[PDB]
């Protein structure tokens, strides 16, 4: 999900560091090591209906 | 869409039953009935519209769309899918129409007029191009259709 | 023709045009004035003259124009729109009417009164 | 228990027609023009100063239009009746006087009454000699008392300015493209500029497109240049719903692809993408650091104002635009151009104001050019403006623009055609119907068949069944019997009352607040006033104030729950229609009020002031519920319709029992009545037109609509009552044919007279010779 | 999370909690008074032109209605937009010409809106 | 303009009866009873008298004279 | 064309000219059919306008009742006297020698 | 719905009226506070209020990428120049927050310190929005770029450069920041109250609700023409004339309701006799009022003097009897039927088999109340009757 | 007949759906021989026309299905050691539509025109779980291109002819016997004919150019005749077959 830097308000991005992967800011040294799993479910809408035809 | 189809079927069967009642009730030697029976001018649909009930006024094969926000006209409530609220005419031509019914009937009439107005020019262009293309073909005496060459 | 119109003759005819325009005259008066100007500009001594001469010539041309089609207009009202003095205007008018000899009807007193009385 | 009915409710209609109605739109617009707009235009260009030789100036002080006059007498003027102008083929106009001051030789000299042209005078206007006159005076002036007026007379022909219908400016329009991609567009139009900007989603990311820009720019770059730099602000400011961030993510990725993180960088990028559309310079200006800033400040979203390079309000406006685009990209709720909530009407006043302003600007520019040419060089012959006030400029411009019907105003780049039409004098009803005609902005741009349709929004303002059958079917409309057109307003007290009513200033809040469901935006003619909660309280208070008279009654307020916005419309050209107010299932009108109106104790304006009858606009009537009859009134009926038969127009009024007919027959009858054979006016004998038709023995209809009595059609009938027998006879009446009685024709039935004019001119040429 | 109303807000912050709280409110443009010898034309009579002491009375009516009697007139008080970001009320004490005391006073949690009850004014006359 | 001399359908002289008709409407008389007094049994004559508009006087008001 | 309005107008006009009134055909209102029927029957005519009619040619009564009534006819500008046109050899154009 | 709970006293304070600013960070949620970040500097321009904060950002914390910090500090300044270095160390020492102005005026906004049951208000000097500045990146870009490398009437007011110069003139005012943990903050906090008695009547805020509505909403300032609201502003005598002109027949009792009960009977009875003449206990407007001498008949053009005689004769007739014969009036007055009809329509209604009847009932009640006026009108009628008899030869 | 045709509607053609451009514009297309047409209709016969299960099976065989339409949920998973994208297939919906799709099928469908993702990138742990781990392609490719993959990973095709948009079953309402035809709004007749369980001998189309390029010029002529006659009858007006045969 779109994470923003508390230090300066810019959009944090994902990158890989030395101990683990970190969220990083492109303008200021604020980084946050990903200490454990983080998920972002989307739950896209499925193809529910089938719609056979030929009725009156 | 299922609700719309059900309502359309119900209103159509209402109109058809009213027309059948009209035709059964009418006496012979009735001028519109005679003119519709021999097919000279008009049909039983016109007689039913003038006597029994004008059917649902359909635009592009559907009920009147919501010109305002969720309402066909201000005189009906929001998200109202009642027969009259979406275009049906309960009255007959003899009894006269209410302002909403008259407005919807004029809607249908203007739709028809616009369709005719565009179709005339479309067919004119079609005809001229086709006759330019297919003019030279003729059947020779050997019964074989041959081109200009 | 219409290309041998030097800067001076163009300025002169444009002056005639704007002068007959500010007076609110019909287009026939403008046509007659420009025709009379083009006719007077055929003399060598006329074209070779100072700005004052051309201006007073325009004034006299518009005067003659409005004079023919029985429109009274005092010279004062014309000089009031020209950047010149009336003393040289009169002399140049006499000089040109002595050279051109065009028809000069007399100023009608009835129309002059009709024009001047309404100004009150 | 049937609800008691005020049977004399229709009495409201004549009283309304006393103040406004058929022709009063044109007359009011023209009078407002010649009394306010001309002075405002003079104020706009009060001073002109030559670049060369400064300290010279020309100051306009006041302007007047005088009375309609003729200059046939030698330098003398004289009052002229309009019929005389008709006969001699002249423009019925009035001189335009002005008072000025100027320094010919560094000395201030003023003029009091200096003509600058001649303004055509519309009949029955404030200055027209016909206004406020008795029928006997009309007879002495050879004019029909029943003549609607409202048309100019130029060179002896009667020309009418058709009311122009156009799209409302300064409104967000979201619509799909040819490829089906949903985009946005706004035509921000001001007197300074009329420019439209667009928003596309072509690659799943939003680009902003403008004519002045070489290539569309990602919107996040625009925000970064625009004053806001943290991406968090922009994301909060677009919307905090999950799908909103999902849609907006590609734009953020695109902006992060480039290294734009500073307002300077984005401004540089824009300046690179901004072309040198050099107008009349290209040297004193800076670069991709100043041009970009100015382009953001003025050209982009012109109507949104920046106080001093503070783009926060414009940021809010474009964020609202982006949110609208994103939300419309789901449920495909797309705006339809035929909904008259987004339409405006331009009468003679606005068009003439534009034309006069352009003519005045051009005349002043020409005067400045002449001065600059002659002031610095000639001699001590002190140049003065008086010697060059070329009168024919304004008069000729107006005459040509009115007569030819094509309007070229380069200052607004607008080139219209067929603005004016020759008033058809076939019949009195034809004259009235053409007087109440409305043209379309397209003039057949494309046969879309969408706008040609009769959309529901036209209810109660345009005649549904009255359209010109043919290529213009559905592209030309007529005003309904009972309708009114708004005029431009002051817009100040609306802002004052809004601010006092609890709307929070937009600058104070951050963009996240827009995402909350209960928060509502408020717009004033396309400008954001702010946000507020409890929109129903605001709407009720505003309407109650409007009823009390503290707010101009034509100012309308509407609510869009789908967009959670509140629109306060105050500009002129909106369609308005009166309505009877109903509270607690009872009308504000009582039979006692109708009795007073019959006795003359009160007029329509009194009803307006006492909160009994109020005007309604399309936008406001979109929210309120209306009833057609007392028995139809339910609990949720804010307003009651005054009279249903006002729905039809003037032409449809002639149709007896039109509800019993099929509508195409009504349309054919409207078109036929516009072509009827009958009397024209009480002065038809003196009139000399190109072509005239008179019925020998006209008779008033035996069955008449109330509209006939309203327009007094029976005073000038256009037909005969004949004893028809419905049957078949001799087979000579197969298809629409019909037989006549030879005796009836012999006895004068249907007898008609045709009048044609033959005119010749005898000129005197440049040579002192004449046609004889 | 629930969305509170003035009656609920003041009830919880007075009855359940005795701790003083910082509020921020937007008054109408002009107050129902006249600038006291402040060289005034019915000009902007704001909060600044008034004097110290008791200035108004706040009434929590039944059914959740909350009003502000400000003399003869009764304003209506409503929730402003619920700002979730940081709003800190600071004091800038310019003790010296080139020295100032930045004095944070407290966070701003709620925002109030005061508007005249125009309906009462109208049906009054 | 002016009252026609003959009824279109039947042809009865109706021109002369117009003037006295206005006299009848000059008094208290209504339309129908006035037509009965004039002697117009069939409805075509009643139509012609009733539906007529006397435009001739309005035009004469505009006459040179 | 389903123009019942014409029949209603004819009936109302017959009633009006019989009783010397001016019936109203105002949209969504006006005089109703019952009132004009009563006016017709009171004056001694059939209540639906249809009348017993004898043919002028044969002199024999018509089998079916005929519908008399006064109706408002308006003559139109389009007349045959102006629209009739015939063309002989006539003139030709200078560039292309055609009419 | 009484004020069931907490009738709350509201006070005004002015101790910090000029010292009070509201700072809000749109990017910072209320969850996190700057009470733990030690601030370094605060630069303010009192006029053209634009605050500028600089607060230290720690590096030894795990959330600092010191590798990135070294590079960014290298870019922003020189490698070893350091004469004007944004960060003293080789890292990014501090963070700078810039400000934006919300509104020109802050009078209508107030800070409410709500105590235990009592409320204190204080006007706001200004409101500023603080956002983290990115000017250091632009400085780095500038350093990189420099390392790699009687006139015509203008409008400098609308030029951003002149605006910057005008703002550049204001000298910066350095400030000492004091956090929430500072005792000075608490000491200055108590000044937000106001020392005053619990109950004192306010000398101000005395304006009436109607006066308040007026002052907050300030004004910008047929022959019937004028509406009733416009009518009531006119003098009483003019109101009687216009109202009586509108209706032309109007009972005396209704006039009292029309004008209003606040007007004395004698004054009304005084003006009405000037323009209205009594017929059958009812007031009828005089002919000359409806027909000014410069007016004429709209249908025949005869001068108003003729209309005055004709209308009065018809008006005088109604005094004699309730029924007037239309034909006899035309015979006597020699007027056209159109003009005669206009007179009768104004004050009479058609009656079948009886001619014309007076439109209003005989109001004897007004006659009984004021017999003096009834007698007065009678002599006036005799004078009018004498004029007509010699003219029309009755 | 172009004058006679009034552009009628509600002619659902026994299917209550599948809007088909008829009337004059249809003729305008047919004579124009446009390669791309609006609403291209392909009629297919089924060997086992009675079994609705078989009809659904072949419909899913031909109809193009996106990854997102079948995937029950997709999540970007960032871990201390690495980051990737996980997708769980809705085996419920899969067997409900009985598409021959599993973890291996989608794995093989992946590695096709998606930033040249390598077969080693994708792994199938469970039956419905599939994981993809990208790399730095350096062609303007930072690892945050994961988002880009999440943008278009649902937009990959797993089963069906790519040009086919929507296919619909259509029952035949003959009282004697009930048959199932298959309507396809696609642009590839050859692929439909090639698919299993389709009576390719009796399958027809609407695009004349497609019929010409697939079956020969004579089949194109027959299709032109049938299309013109069908559009002609749909408007009630009648033309002798000789005219349209000559035109074809
Ligand atoms: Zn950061
Ligand atoms: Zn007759």
């Amino acid at each position: 999900m779109l994470l923003f830097c508390p230090g300066c308000g810019n959009g944090l991005i994902v990158e890989e560091g030395q101990r683990c992967h970190r969220f990083a800011c492109n303008t200021c040294p604020y980084v946050h090591n990903i200490t454990r799993k983080v998920t972002n479910r989307k739950y896209p809408k499925l193809k529910e209906v089938d719609d056979v035809l030929g009725g009156a | 869409e299922t609700l719309e189809a059900l309502i359309l079927k119900e209103l159509s069967v209402i109109r058809d039953h009213a027309g059948s009642a009209c035709l059964r009730e009418l006496d012979k030697s009735n001028s519109p009935l005679t003119m519709a029976l021999c097919g000279s001018k008009g049909s039983f649909i016109n007689i039913s519209q003038m006597i029994a009930c004008v059917g649902q006024q359909a635009i592009s094969g559907s009920r009147v769309p919501d010109g305002f926000e969720n309402r066909s006209l201000p005189h009906f409530e929001k998200h109202s899918k009642l027969p009259a609220a979406k275009g049906f005419v309960a009255n007959s031509f003899y009894s006269g129409l209410t302002p909403t019914e008259f407005f919807f009937h004029t809607m249908a009439g203007r739709e028809g007029l616009v369709d005719t107005a565009v179709k005339t020019a479309e067919t004119g262009y079609m005809q001229r191009r086709l006759v330019k293309s297919l003019e030279d073909l003729c059947s020779q005496y050997d019964l074989t259709v041959r081109s200009s060459t | 023709e219409n290309e041998q119109v030097s800067r001076s003759q163009q300025r002169g005819l444009r002056r005639v045009r704007d002068l007959c325009r500010v007076l609110q005259l019909p287009p026939t008066f403008e046509d007659t004035a420009v025709a009379y100007y083009q006719q007077a500009y055929r003399h060598s001594g006329i074209r070779a003259a100072r700005l004052q001469k051309k201006e007073v010539l325009v004034g006299c041309c518009v005067l003659i124009t409005c004079r023919q089609h029985n429109w009274p207009l005092t010279m004062g009202a014309i000089c009031t729109l020209l950047y010149a003095d009336l003393d040289v205007f009169s002399s140049t008018y006499m000089q040109i009417v002595k050279l051109l000899g065009l028809d000069v009807p007399s100023l009608c007193l009835a129309e002059l009164v009709k024009t001047y009385c309404s100004s009150f | 228990a049937p609800i008691p009915t005020v049977e004399e409710k229709w009495r409201l209609l004549p009283a309304f027609l006393k103040v406004k109605g058929l022709v009063k739109q044109h007359i009011d617009s023209f009078n407002y023009f010649i009394n306010v707009e001309i002075k405002k235009i003079m104020k706009a260009n009060e001073k002109v100063t030559s670049d060369a030789d400064p300290m010279w100036y020309l100051k306009y002080l006041n302007i007047y239009v005088g009375l309609p006059d003729v200059e046939e007498s030698f330098n003398v003027t004289r009052p002229v009746s309009p019929h005389e102008c008709r006969l001699r083929d002249m423009t019925y106009s009035a001189p335009i006087t002005v008072d000025i001051e100027y320094t010919r030789g560094s000395q201030r000299i003023i003029r009091n009454a200096l003509p600058i042209g001649r303004m055509p005078i519309m009949l029955r206007s404030s200055n027209c000699v016909l206004t406020g006159k008795t029928p006997a005076e009309f007879a002495k002036l050879n004019e029909c008392p029943l003549d609607p007026g409202g048309y100019f007379i130029v060179k002896g022909v009667e020309k009418v300015i058709l009311i122009q219908e156009q799209l409302s400016k300064n409104r967000i329009i979201v619509e799909a493209d040819r490829k089906g991609a949903v985009g946005a567009s706004v035509t921000s139009s001001t007197h300074e500029k009329k420019s439209r900007t667009n928003m596309a989603v072509k690659q799943g990311r939003f680009y902003l497109r403008h004519n002045t820009l070489s290539e569309d720019i990602p919107i996040v770059i625009i925000f970064k240049a625009m004053g806001v730099e943290s991406d968090q602000e922009i994301v909060q400011m677009i919307g905090t719903e999950e799908h909103v961030m999902a849609a907006f993510g590609p734009s953020l990725e695109e902006c992060q692809k480039a290294q734009i993180f500073t307002q300077m960088q984005a401004l540089k990028y824009i300046g690179n993408k901004v072309r040198r559309q050099r107008m009349w310079g290209g040297g004193p200006k800076k670069t991709k650091i100043e041009e970009a800033r100015e382009l953001l400040a003025s050209t982009i979203l012109t109507h949104v104002p920046v106080k001093e390079f503070n783009f926060r309000a414009k940021c809010i406006y474009t964020a609202v635009m982006v949110r609208r685009v994103i939300l419309a990209q789901g449920d495909n709720k797309v705006d339809d151009r035929d909904y008259y909530g987004n339409k405006r009407l331009e009468l003679a006043g606005q068009l003439l104001s534009l034309l006069f302003e352009d003519l005045f600007k051009k005349f002043n520019s020409e005067m400045k050019k002449i001065a600059d040419q002659v002031i610095p060089k000639q001699r001590a012959a002190q140049f003065d403006v008086v010697k060059h006030m070329r009168q024919d400029q304004i008069t000729n411009g107006m005459v040509n623009a009115i007569s030819t019907g094509n309007w070229s105003l380069k200052r607004f780049k607008m080139d219209r055609q067929g603005v004016t039409q020759v008033l058809s004098r076939l019949s009195y009803i034809s004259a009235l119907g053409m007087m109440t005609r409305i043209s379309s902005q397209f003039e057949k741009t494309r046969k879309v068949s969408g706008p040609r349709s009769l959309q529901p929004s036209q209810w109660g303002m345009l005649c549904p069944s009255d359209t010109p059958e043919g290529e213009a079917c559905g592209l030309v409309k007529n005003l309904a019997l009972m309708t009114h057109i708004t005029t431009d307003m002051e817009d100040g007290p609306i802002v004052k009352l809004a601010s006092n009513l609890g709307v929070e200033d937009v600058n104070l809040l951050c963009g996240e607040e827009l995402s909350y469901p209960n928060v509502f935006l408020v717009f004033l003619n396309g400008n954001i006033l702010g946000v507020i909660r409890d929109h129903k309280k605001l709407v009720n208070t505003f309407r109650l104030m409007r009823r009390a008279g503290y707010i101009n009654e034509f100012v309308s307020i509407s609510t869009n729950l789908t967009d959670r916005c509140v629109y306060i419309s105050s500009d002129g050209g909106r369609l308005c229609r009166p309505y009877i107010i109903v509270k607690k299932q009872k009308p504000a009108v009582t039979n006692k009020h109708m009795e007073e109106l019959a006795q003359g104790y009160r007029n329509f304006e009194d009803f307006l002031h006492e909160s009994l009858v109020e005007y309604l606009d399309v936008n406001e009537e979109n929210d309120c519920n209306i009833a057609l009859y007392e028995h139809t009134i339910n609990k949720d009926t804010t307003h009651l319709e005054i009279e249903p038969f006002t729905l039809l127009g003037v032409c449809a009024g002639l149709i007896p029992y039109p509800h019993h007919n099929q509508s195409p027959r009504n349309t054919y009858q409207c078109a036929m009545g516009k072509q009827a054979m009958g009397t024209i006016g009480y002065n038809q004998r003196n009139r000399i037109d190109t072509l005239m038709y008179l019925l020998a023995y006209p008779q008033k209809p035996m069955v008449k609509t109330k509209t006939i009595e309203l327009i007094e059609f029976e005073k000038l009938p256009a037909g005969q009552n004949a004893t028809v027998a419905v049957m078949s006879y001799s087979g000579y009446d197969i298809e629409d044919a019909l037989v006549l009685n030879k005796a009836s024709l012999d006895r004068g039935f249907g007898r008609c007279l045709v009048y044609k004019n033959a005119k010749c001119t005898l000129k005197r040429y440049t040579n002192q010779t004449f046609d004889k | 999370l629930p969305k509170d109303v003035s009656v609920a807000e003041l009830l919880r912050e007075l009855s359940l909690t005795k701790e003083e709280e910082l509020l921020f409110l937007q008054l109408p443009d002009t107050l129902p008074g006249q600038p006291p010898t402040q060289d005034i034309a019915e000009n902007a009579c704001t909060l600044a032109d008034l004097t110290e002491g008791q200035v108004g009375k706040l009434l929590i009516r039944k059914s959740g209605r909350v009003q502000l009697l400000l003399g003869k007139v009764t304003l209506d008080v409503t929730m402003g937009t619920a700002c979730s970001f940081l709003q800190e009320l600071v004091s800038v004490g310019l003790g010296d010409s080139r020295t100032g005391e930045m004095t944070v006073l407290g966070h701003v949690k709620h925002k109030l809106v005061c508007s005249p009850d125009f309906e009462s004014l109208l049906d009054h006359k | 303009m002016i009252i026609p001399v003959r009824c279109f359908t039947c042809g009865k002289i109706v021109g002369n009866k117009w003037e006295a008709y206005l006299g009848l409407l000059q008094a208290e008389y209504t339309e129908g009873d006035a037509l009965d007094a004039l002697g117009l049994k069939r409805y075509c004559c009643r139509r012609m008298l009733l539906a007529h508009v006397d435009l001739i006087e309005k035009l004469l008001n505009y006459a040179p004279l | 064309r389903m123009t019942v309005g014409k029949l209603i107008e004819l009936l109302a006009g017959k009633a009006g000219v019989l009783d010397g009134r001016f019936h109203y055909g105002t949209a969504f209102g006006g005089s109703k059919v019952k009132d004009v029927c009563e006016d017709l029957v009171r004056h001694g005519y059939n209540y639906l306008g249809k009348d017993y009619v004898t043919s002028g040619i044969t002199g024999e009564p018509l089998e079916a009742y005929i519908y008399f009534g006064p109706v408002y006819y308006q003559k139109l500008k389009h007349m045959v006297l102006d629209k009739m046109h015939a063309r002989a050899r006539g003139p030709r154009a200078v560039l292309t020698r055609q009419p | 719905d009484d004020p069931v709970v907490q009738e709350i006293d509201v006070y005004l304070a002015k101790s910090l009226a000029e010292k009070l600013y509201l700072f809000q960070y749109p990017v910072r949620p209320a969850s996190m506070t700057y009470d733990d970040i030690p601030h370094l500097s605060a630069k303010i321009k009192p006029k053209q209020q634009k605050v500028e904060l600089e607060m230290a950002i720690d590096t030894l914390n795990p959330n600092y990428c010191r590798s990135k910090g070294e590079q960014i500090a290298l870019n922003v300044d020189g490698a070893c120049a350091d004469e004007t270095s944004t960060y003293s160390s080789k890292l990014m020492d501090k963070q700078t927050f810039c400000s934006s102005q919300t509104t020109s005026n802050t009078s209508r906004y107030a800070a409410a310190l709500y105590r235990q049951g009592e409320l204190h208000l204080t006007p706001l000097h200004g409101i500023l929005q603080l956002r983290p500045s990115f000017s250091y990146l632009d400085k780095a870009d500038a350093k990189h770029r420099e390392r790699e490398a009687e006139q015509a009437r203008q409008r400098r007011v609308q030029s951003y450069e002149f605006l910057q110069k005008k703002h550049a003139e204001e000298p910066w005012v350095h400030l000492h920041y004091y956090g929430l943990r500072d005792s000075r903050s608490e000491h200055e906090r108590q000044y937000l109250l106001c020392p005053g008695s619990s109950g004192v009547e306010n000398t101000e805020l005395v304006k009436s609700p109607s006066e308040y509505l007026m002052m907050l909403m300030p004004p910008s300032q047929p022959s019937n023409v004028l509406s009733m609201a416009q009518l009531r502003t006119l003098p009483l005598a003019d109101q009687i004339k216009i109202l009586m002109k509108n209706v032309k027949v109007m009972p005396f009792a209704n006039l009292m309701s029309l004008l209003g009960p606040s007007i004395d009977s004698v004054a009304v009875l005084r003006g009405i006799q000037k323009v209205a003449m009594l017929v059958q206990g009812n007031w009828v407007v005089k002919s000359d009022i409806l027909y000014p001498k410069d007016s004429s008949s709209p249908h025949s053009g005869v001068p108003a003097e003729v209309l005055c005689r004709g209308r009065d004769f018809v008006m005088w007739k109604f005094t004699q009897s309730r029924w007037v014969v239309r034909k006899e009036v035309a015979t006597v007055t020699k007027l056209c039927a159109e003009d005669v009809k206009d007179f009768l329509e104004h004050m009479a209604v058609v009656r079948i088999n009886k001619g014309w009847e007076f439109i209003l009932p005989y109001d004897g009640e007004f006659i009984k109340k004021h017999p003096d006026v009834v007698q007065r009108q009678h002599m006036l009628w005799t004078g009018i009757q004498a004029k007509l008899e010699k003219v029309y030869n009755l | 007949p172009g004058t006679q045709m009034t552009l009628k509607t509600f002619h659902f053609a026994g299917v209550a759906s599948m809007n088909i451009t008829l009337g004059v514009p249809r003729i305008k297309e047919i004579i124009n021989a446009s390669k791309a047409i609006s609403t291209p209709i392909i009629t297919a016969q089924l060997d086992k026309d009675d079994d609705a299960d078989y009809a659904r099976l072949v419909k899913g065989r031909i109809e193009k299905t996106l990854l997102g339409e079948i995937s029950e949920y997709i999540e970007e998973v960032f871990l201390p050691d690495d980051c990737f994208i996980l997708v769980k297939l809705s085996l419920e919906r899969i067997r409900l539509l009985r598409l021959e799709v599993n973890a291996e099928t989608v794995r093989y469908s992946i590695c096709t025109s998606k930033l040249r993702v390598k077969p080693g990138d994708v792994a199938v742990h469970g039956e419905a779980v599939v994981c993809v781990t990208p790399r730095e392609n350096s062609k303007s490719s930072m690892y945050y291109v994961l988002q880009f993959l999440k943008e278009d990973l649902p937009k990959v095709v797993v089963q069906g002819i790519p040009e086919v948009s929507r296919a619909v079953i259509h029952i035949d309402e003959q009282s004697g016997k009930e048959k199932y035809k298959l309507l396809v709004e696609g642009d590839n007749l050859r692929a439909v004919m090639a698919t299993h369980g389709v009576k390719g001998t009796r399958t027809t189309s609407n695009n004349t150019y497609e019929v010409e390029k697939t079956l020969g010029i004579e089949a194109a002529r027959t299709t032109i005749i049938n299309e013109i006659q069908y559009t002609m009858v749909n408007h009630g007006m009648s033309i002798d077959r000789r005219h349209v045969m000559l035109l074809s």
